[PDB]
């Protein structure tokens, strides 16, 4: 897998 | 008190890391995500099919809404949730506040709703990006720093393991040696920094990367000139479209991965580069492409082997080997 605030 | 800790599990294949924090009178597992700055929650608004499975928090007599307010975000990897906002108590291991604002979800992504250990986030990163409206809402960071005995925090993760996140202070148990700092470039948000190198096993580089300390992001993702070359070490190693990085024999030996900061080099174990099966006898890596982003993402499988000190007074990052 996750990619946390584009 | 002016000081506190508590426990962080990660989930299976340390894909991410839950920590337990009362909101209101509900205890829930959150994610805590230096990479974003909205607390928000499952609640009784959220819809049935969604919070299917996940304990949820529900507005109780120490609850105020904010009426009118709103929030919606969207995150990296394309997930997303959005609602309305309620003041409540938060209490993370023993440090609490009592009007912090707790945003609760009526809308979640697929992404969310399948993990049922993930009851919300919580986030870290600096308030300036907020998401709440008309006006947005400080961290529970930002709330309660001026009552800790240090404007800090700390985290330690560890790879299949209980760790940590010390807040107020910095546990001397937990890591070894002395702690090396660098500056932080805070303009978006972020807790961005700039390494003055790396290596991939022993061939070390001067080349410079600036990217974001982010422990909610699960990889650790940099240019493709720096992917291409760690994987040109790995035997076997190929691009896999449909897995959507690099897979590799998992009997191939895997070179530890390092980035100086200062006089200081905060070394990967290789073994952490092994992150998960996708069949066929072959791994994915640890290590992946940043394409699109824009930067580099030091995410967990970086962050799990150093005892990293995020400090608002400068704004500034502190980084110890593990104990
Ligand atoms: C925060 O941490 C300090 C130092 O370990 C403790 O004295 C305090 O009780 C709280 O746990």
């Amino acid at each position: 897998x996750v990619v946390x605030a584009x | 008190a002016a000081t506190g800790s508590v426990t962080t599990n990660p989930t299976s294949n340390d894909e991410e890391y839950i920590t337990q924090v009362t909101v209101g009178d509900d205890t829930l597992g959150l994610d805590f995500d230096t990479g974003s700055a909205d607390l928000w929650v499952f609640s009784s608004q959220t819809p049935s099919s969604e919070r299917s499975g996940h304990d949820y928090y529900t507005p109780g007599s120490s609850a105020q809404k904010i009426d009118g307010a709103t929030w919606s975000i969207s995150y990296g990897d394309g997930s997303s949730a959005s609602g309305d906002v309620y003041k409540d108590k938060v209490t993370v291991g023993g440090v609490s506040y009592d009007s912090q604002a707790v945003e609760s979800a009526e809308k979640v992504s697929s992404e969310f709703t399948q993990d049922t250990a993930n009851d919300g986030l919580l986030g870290l990163a600096f308030s300036s990006i907020n998401t709440v409206q008309p006006t947005p809402q400080k961290t529970f960071f930002d709330n309660v720093k001026s009552s800790l005995s240090e404007p800090i925090f700390a985290v330690a993760l560890k790879h299949n393991a209980p760790g940590v996140y010390d807040f107020g202070y910095t546990d001397s148990s937990k890591y070894t040696g002395s702690i090396t700092y660098t500056d932080v470039d805070n303009s978006q948000g972020f807790w961005g920094f700039t390494a003055d190198g790396y290596s991939i096993g022993s061939d070390s580089s001067s080349d410079s990367i600036t990217g974001i300390a982010d422990t909610g992001t699960t990889l650790l993702l940099l240019d493709d000139s720096i992917v291409d070359a760690y994987y040109e070490q790995v035997n076997g190693a190929s691009y896999d479209s449909s897995q959507g990085g690099y897979v590799f024999p998992s009997s191939a030996s895997l070179p530890d991965f390092s980035v100086t900061i200062g006089d200081y080099t905060a070394t990967v174990p290789g073994e952490y580069i092994s992150f998960a099966d996708v069949g066929n006898g072959q791994t994915f890596g640890g290590i992946q492409s940043n394409s699109g982003i824009g930067f580099s993402i030091f995410g967990d499988v970086f962050l799990k082997s150093q005892y990293v000190v995020f400090d608002a007074s400068g704004p500034r990052l502190g980084f110890a080997a593990q104990a």
